[PDB]
RNA sequence: AUACAGUGAAACUGCGAAGGCUCAUUAAAUCAGUUAUCGUUUAUUUGAUAGUUCCAUGGUAUAACUGUGGUAAUUCUAGAGCUAAUACAUGCUAAUCUCGACCCUUUGGAAGAGAUGUAUUUAUUAGAUCAAUGUCUUCGGACUCUUUGAUGAAAUAACUUUUCGAAUCGCAUGGCCUUGUGCUGGCGAUGGUUCAUUCAAAUUUCUGCCCUAUCAACUUUCGAUGGUAGGAUAGUGGCCUACCAUGGUUUCAACGGGUAACGGGGAAUAAGGGUUCGAUUCCGGAGAGGGAGCCUGAGAAACG
């Protein structure tokens, strides 16, 4: 007969809605009461009784699901609901401790929540009763202990009934009379809060429109209400940063920063959690790291500091100068940063930058030498931008070299901090070359030649464009070196890069050479350089099976005379990554 | 029907003398029933052991699938205008599987006004059917052997793939 | 690539593996061949045994002729007389097979009347 | 192409080879003796049947041990014992005189084709008759 | 076209009926003077 | 009408038990008839093995069984009550059904050969095995023609065999059915004659499948026991 | 006729109490698996 | 033993028969092994496997049986009267599962929110990351590209004339005091849905002893060869039909020619001297007067 009933469910439609709400009057006059409880409450209710409320409810829902849309809706059925849910509160809180009917009426008032919920889901701005707050104080006096009821990551009765309230535009009137938002920001300040937090933030930040939009000054304070309290949730969306759902909080700081500036400590914790928005989590998309960027610029335009929030607006236009996505638009973000950053380092930054990226102009290499004669003493987002100048940015190779040439030229003239600032520049220098550039590699090895100001000439015939003697005297010269970690990883990365499956070129056999004679003269090196030998080896035998293994094995052939060496020279190791490899090598032997 | 077997018929290489044997119990071609439009009546078949097999001949109350929501509502047919696995079976108006026949979407409608309010993003030439009421629907299910009219809408993209061809 | 009515289409683009040391090119993998009976994505499901000869003819779609000559130790006679053999196999998306052009083929699912095996590779 | 169970090429067979003269001379020059019986239990039916052949009394030593091995006693089954018996004691009173066989040297089977002239030994190289020998 | 409209004589029918001689109670200048329009 | 298995001699009927239906298939198995009557011989006719399968003395696997033709296959311990007879019948090397006596920590439990694991219904995991004790849930790690070790008590897997190159292998099928030594070679092939290659006293090699091999312990541990001579 | 009534309800409540919580039994092992995995 | 109580003609029941003769001549297509069916049926064997409840027990209609009879007559019959079910078919049925605001510290969970199946046939999708023994140590960390591992490349919207949530029994008076069968309360066989195995069958990969070119062409003349879709199927399948393409096999032996094909092929046992006698499964498929159509079953075009 469940059957049976959800096929006159799914056949309850076919007459009008004179008929329906004739249908549904019949239902609403099974156990309504409205001689009795339409004033304030009940007088008597039984297990039975409210078995048929349940039943009632149940019915509401079915109703209510079968024509989703109108539902034929009656303040017959809306009192006769009321009595309903006054009813299961009563009776559960007001019997003893047993539970067995307790939690039938629960499960009975839960349900009968749920069809209430289901009632604005379906008819919500269509009926919009004016007598509302006769229900709303009934709800209210019923759930008033449901303070931090509603806070999980599944509660959603009442949770679901304070976002259908908030996201509609006249029926805020009961939010707006006493408290919704109090009790619902009490909740969403809970410290233990699940990712139902950020549908309550969503659902308070799609709500305060609707607060600022209403001409009553009771709503503008509630909607001053919900700035404030954009203020005191500034641990809640930084918490619960889990998944890319940061457009809402990309959306709220937008919102917060046009509607409301309130203190200055206020914009500098907008700012710096804005800055944690672009250092806390990398898998941050384009458009809300521009917004979240451009609402930190729009809340420094406000209350911005002279020093703390200077040199952390600073910091993030050195990290949004090295990244300038999105074809220049977080570039001219990033320029509009530095221009309201509000220092000297800034001026010079948002001079700097203003005159290189005059919309694909001449001014990039004229701005380069600008600074160059004229070098500023910041320096630091100069280099940022003068690095990311350096790298597969194809214009200003001259103007890049110059650019490490006088970076070098002011960390010999410093003679420390600039010192960290030149290991700042050969960590750069490193990922430079171990990539598929061409002119970033080539100005990361004038990089390297202006860091080593017979090396020096070892350096300038390497970047000489001439590959055959000058591969032949990189292999002398390799060979005098024999006769250095970091460094040694970075001369084979570079010769690695220009015999990197170039198999359009003859020599590759001594090019492999070289770059095994390059790794046996820095695993001679055994004090230091034993891991980074370690590593190269490793990188070479990931080559040998990433799909290309010509000349991989060669190269594990050669680097495995490191190990003929040591084994030699020892006539304490690590036995068992070495016998896998073997079972590996093995197994690539069965191919 | 009458068999499944390759000994009445030549194979790749072009034999002869075939006067093989008589048909066993496992060669068992049942009668083609083609299913039409009248009132429900399944005819329930034995095969292996209590393997029942539903054999529908005049059914009706088709089970079509809203697409891109995937609804499958109760509706009535109509006919098949289009069905190249016999073209005179479209010119007798019977109903098999992946035949495009037409509906009256009146409970699609109700369901559109239900859970969107308004009756009118969906593409014209079915908003031309959510008007009227006829529109266009293809069989998945196989009431020769499953019994049933079960099927989906046709939305856009294969609307217009069978509108070009008829 | 639609000469045929009835919604042509993969039936739950779709792309799955059969695995077994048999690669799936990119465009069985992502493009607009509907792969019905190609084992990449297709219906079937690999099985079997696995063959390997150059072809005959490849005139009809959908059918690659392969030829199969095999040694064979005869001690009849005490000369090997030369095997040859034949069998038809579906189309897949990686190589117009022309004449020469040594591939294998899976055991699966009898397809026509007479194939069971579907191309896996070329080399 | 690929294996198949065959009980006929892992079973024990030892019987194609089995020649009575060669078992004779083994018998002969054998260095252990050789279960003979006590000198009338041998013979069968008061001297109407022969005395009894060695086969015969071998194979009568394995029915008695199978007999009481499983507490059966065997049967006079009509087409086996029609066969078997009657041709058997036929060509017992030909060819068997005075406990003796002699049907063999009326019988053509080659010795050293089948029995002698080692075939998996054959030693078809000179350096492996060689080492055969060495 | 091969199963199609197979030309050719069959054997069980090839005297199935037999016909009639006068056939038509009407005469065939009834005919002509029937549907002369 | 016998086949090679059973070491069934020849001289004792004309109609051979065909076994019923159960774990194991009838190629590769032995019913109780042949096991009791005329193999290690605690009866000696069909009329007393039912006498005393009817006085439920077997208890094969644990459970009792009482059935003449019940095909007893590899390695299920048959378990006596009297004189606590505890037998766990493997292949020798020239095909027959070799019944190793063991003790009662040994028959305590037995080991399966898995052929499959499936996502059945529900969200299950599950392993099935020559006797077919499907048992719920084991590790991830379970690929074809490893070795569970069966609880007989109750059903679990209590321990688990990996098969990989270098392990102690138990052939059973094809022409070299029932040999032990599990090392010169390894071979995975793409769909026949693919397997791991068995020594001999000079180790010498064979071929075999992979369906036609399973695992039984390790290089020189198997916490089976075994026969000798 | 009604002790019938009796046994059924017991031995179907503990059908129930065996069943149900055995399944769930181990399935808890099988979340111990996935832990250690 | 005044509602049953042992013998038991004739009736319902469970099963029995669980595999027997003759006739016309098929060249790996009859047969034997083998590969596979996430391409499929399955009684029995074996291992596993069920959560939707509004204002003390449900209905006549038939036997056997009596009684009246017909007919030459049957395991042929018809009226009239009763009467039972594990026959027919309507219908009676406690509250337990996770996240846990709070914890009073161990006797720890009270509030709130989310739960709950099968059988049939339809669609979207769950089905790239983090942990170090190390890159730099600034003896702190952004750490994966290196050195190794891991989750990982049935959740839901509907039909169906939908099955069920034990009217089976045995062993054990046993525990409790809700003041009387108030709760019985412990276990095991038979049930009961579904999966897998086993059994068997159907297809299917390949292999296997006559001479054959005076058989050099066959195949489209039961679709020939393949593709697309439907029908039918236990399912794969030109197995059948619509449409389309003109294919496919062959001198590396297609296709065709016959018998000591009452003989042969291991089809199998082999025998301690018989060297093609010498153990057997099968010659081919049919048939229950003759073709045709239908029905039953886990299995059939049934020796019944």
């Amino acid at each position: 007969n469940g059957s049976q009933s959800i096929k006159a469910e799914d056949e309850k439609v076919v007459m009008p809605y004179v008929l329906r709400i004739f249908f549904g009057r019949a239902q609403v006059p099974p156990t309504s009461g409205q001689k009795r409880s339409r004033k304030i409450a009940v007088i008597s209710v039984l297990p039975n009784f409210k078995k048929p409320y349940i039943n009632d409810f149940l019915s509401l829902a079915s109703e209510r699901l079968d024509y989703n849309y109108f539902f034929g809706n009656s303040h017959q059925i809306n009192s006769s609901k009321a009595t309903l849910k006054t009813i299961r509160r009563m009776t559960g809180f007001v019997n003893i401790v047993n539970s067995t009917l307790s939690v039938l009426r629960t499960n009975f008032p839960l349900h009968t929540n749920s069809v209430l919920q289901p009632l604005i889901y379906s008819i919500a701005m269509a009926y919009y009763v004016l007598d509302t707050e006769s229900t709303e104080e009934v709800h209210l006096r019923k759930m008033a202990s449901n303070l931090r009821q509603q806070g999980l990551k599944c509660l959603s009765s009442v949770f679901e009934f304070v976002g259908n309230t908030f996201d509609w535009s006249t029926s805020m009137e009961d939010i707006y009379a006493v408290v919704v938002k109090p009790r619902i920001s009490h909740f969403s300040d809970e410290n233990l809060q699940q990712p139902s937090s950020l549908l309550r933030l969503f659902l308070y930040w799609a709500h305060n429109p609707s607060l600022y939009q209403f001409l009553y000054y009771d709503e503008f304070a509630t909607a001053t209400a919900l700035m404030d309290t954009i203020s005191n949730q500034h641990v809640k969306e930084a918490v619960i940063g889990p998944i890319i759902e940061a457009a809402d909080s990309i959306i709220r700081n937008p919102v917060n920063d046009d509607h409301y500036v309130d203190l200055v400590t206020l914009i500098c914790t907008s700012c710096l959690k804005i800055l944690p928005s672009l250092y806390v989590k990398l898998s941050d998309s384009n458009s809300i790291s521009t917004f979240l960027n451009l609402l930190v610029s729009i809340t420094e335009m406000g209350f911005i500091q002279d020093d703390h929030v200077r040199s952390r607006l600073i910091s993030s236009l050195i990290s949004i100068l090295k990244g300038k996505l999105k074809k220049l638009q977080e570039n001219d973000t990033q320029k509009i940063l530095k221009i309201l950053k509000l220092i000297v380092f800034n001026y010079n930054c948002s001079w700097s930058d203003i005159e290189e990226l005059y919309t694909t102009i001449s001014s990039l290499f004229k701005t380069f030498d600008e600074r160059n004669l004229r070098v500023s003493l910041t320096e630091l987002f100069i280099e940022l931008g003068r690095k990311v100048p350096e790298l597969e940015s194809i214009s200003k190779l001259v103007a890049d070299l110059n650019s490490y040439s006088s970076s070098r030229m002011h960390e010999y003239d410093f003679p420390d901090f600039i010192n960290e600032k030149p290991n700042l520049n050969e960590a750069s220098k490193s990922i430079s070359m171990l990539k598929d550039i061409l002119l970033p590699n080539i100005r990361i090895g004038l990089r390297d030649s202006l860091e080593e100001v017979v090396l020096s000439y070892m350096v300038k015939n390497t970047k000489y464009f001439t590959d055959f003697e000058d591969m032949a005297i990189l292999l002398y010269n390799g060979d005098e070196e024999a006769d250095r970690r970091q460094r040694a990883i970075k001369r084979l990365g570079e010769h690695a890069h220009q015999l990197k499956d170039n198999s359009i070129s003859h020599y590759l056999i001594p090019m492999i050479e070289h770059y095994v004679f390059s790794d046996d003269e820095r695993y001679r090196n055994i004090g230091n350089e034993t891991q980074i030998a370690i590593g190269g080896l490793a990188q070479h035998m990931s080559w040998n099976q990433y799909k290309a293994l010509l000349r991989r094995y060669i190269s594990m052939l050669k680097t495995k005379p490191n190990q003929m060496k040591q084994a030699v020279q020892l006539i304490t190791l690590r036995i068992v990554r070495d016998g896998a490899e073997s079972k590996l090598t093995l197994s690539k032997f069965p191919s | 029907g009458i068999s499944r077997d390759s000994r009445h018929k030549r194979s790749a290489t072009g034999a002869k003398r075939a006067q093989f044997r008589k048909k066993r119990k496992f060669e068992l071609g049942r009668q083609p029933a083609n299913t039409k439009i009248g009132a429900k009546r399944i005819h329930s078949v034995r095969t292996r052991g209590g393997n029942k097999k539903y054999r529908a001949l005049r059914i009706e109350t088709g089970n079509f699938s809203w697409a891109s929501e995937g609804i499958s509502k109760k509706t009535r047919i109509a006919g098949v205008v289009y069905h190249p696995s016999n073209n005179e079976l479209v010119r007798t108006n019977t109903l098999t599987k992946a035949a495009i026949v037409q509906i009256d979407a009146t409970p699609f409608r109700q369901w559109f006004e239900a859970h969107y309010g308004q009756t009118l993003k969906i593409e014209s030439s079915v908003e031309s059917q959510f008007s009227a009421g006829r529109l266009y629907a293809c069989i998945s299910s196989r009431p020769g052997q499953s019994g049933r009219c079960d099927g989906y809408i046709l939305e856009g993209e294969e609307l217009a793939f069978y509108l070009r061809r008829l | 690539q639609s000469e045929r009515a009835f919604q042509k289409q993969p039936h739950i683009r779709w792309y799955k593996n059969a695995g077994l040391g048999f690669k799936t090119p990119k465009t069985a993998i992502e493009g607009s061949y509907i792969d019905k009976k190609c084992p990449f994505t297709g219906l079937v499901s690999i099985r079997g045994k696995i063959l390997t000869g150059t072809v005959v003819s490849t005139k009809m779609h959908r059918t690659i002729v392969i030829r199969r000559a095999y040694l064979h130790y005869i001690p009849k006679y005490n000369r090997y007389e030369k095997r040859h053999k034949n069998v038809p196999v579906h189309v897949s998306p990686a190589f117009r097979v022309q004449v020469g052009d040594i591939v294998t083929v899976g055991q699966c699912r009898p397809i026509s009347k007479t194939v069971r095996f579907n191309v896996v590779k070329v080399s | 192409f690929e294996d198949r169970f065959d009980a006929r090429e892992h079973k024990d067979r030892s019987n194609k080879s089995r020649m009575q003269a060669m078992e004779e001379y083994i018998r002969e020059s054998s260095d252990q003796p050789d279960w003979s019986a006590s000198i009338g239990a041998d013979i069968v039916n008061h001297g109407r049947g022969g005395i009894k052949s060695l086969r015969d009394t071998e194979k009568e030593r394995r029915v008695t041990s199978f007999e009481e091995d499983n507490f059966t006693r065997l049967n006079i089954t009509n087409k086996a014992e029609k066969r078997k018996q009657k041709q058997r004691e036929r060509n017992a009173r030909m060819n068997v005189i005075g406990g003796e066989d002699f049907g063999i040297f009326s019988s053509k089977r080659k010795l050293e084709d089948s029995t002698s002239r080692r075939g998996a030994k054959k030693t078809r190289s000179a350096w492996d008759r060689a080492q055969r020998r060495l | 076209k091969g199963r199609k409209l197979n030309y050719s004589v069959q054997d069980p029918i090839a005297n199935y009926e037999a016909p009639i001689t006068s056939g038509y109670k009407w005469s065939d200048d009834q005919i002509d003077e029937f549907f002369a329009g | 009408a016998a086949p090679h298995h059973w070491l069934l001699d020849k001289l004792s009927g004309c109609y051979a038990p065909r076994p019923s239906a159960g774990p194991h298939k009838l190629r590769e198995s032995l019913p109780l008839i042949v096991f009791l009557r005329n193999r290690l011989k605690y009866a000696l006719n069909g009329r007393e093995v039912k006498a005393i399968l009817m006085q439920r003395h077997v208890k094969v696997d644990g459970k009792v069984r009482t059935d003449t033709t019940y095909p007893a296959g590899f390695m299920d311990v048959i378990t006596l009550d009297a004189t606590n007879e505890n037998f766990r019948l493997v292949y020798d090397v020239k095909g027959r059904f070799a019944v190793h006596r063991i003790t009662d920590e040994e028959a305590s439990y037995k080991l399966g050969k898995v052929k499959k694991v499936q996502l059945g219904k529900k969200g299950v995991p599950y392993v099935v095995t020559h006797d077919g004790r499907t048992i719920r849930y084991p590790d991830p790690n379970i690929k074809v023609n490893d070795t569970v070790k069966i609880d007989l008590a109750s059903g679990k897997i209590t321990d688990f065999i990996k098969f990989d190159a270098g392990k102690l292998v138990y052939v059973t099928g094809g022409r070299n059915l029932g040999r032990i030594g599990t090392i010169v070679h390894k071979e995975r092939h793409d769909g026949g004659f693919d397997l791991v290659h068995i020594k001999d006293s000079l180790d010498n090699t064979f071929v075999t499948r992979l369906n036609n091999v399973f695992v039984i312990g390790e290089q020189g541990k198997p916490y089976i026991s075994l026969p000798k001579g | 006729r009604l002790q019938r009534k009796r046994h059924q309800r017991a031995l179907k409540v503990r059908n129930a109490q065996a069943q149900r919580e055995a399944a769930a039994e181990y399935a808890q092992l099988l979340a111990k698996r996935l832990s250690e995995r």
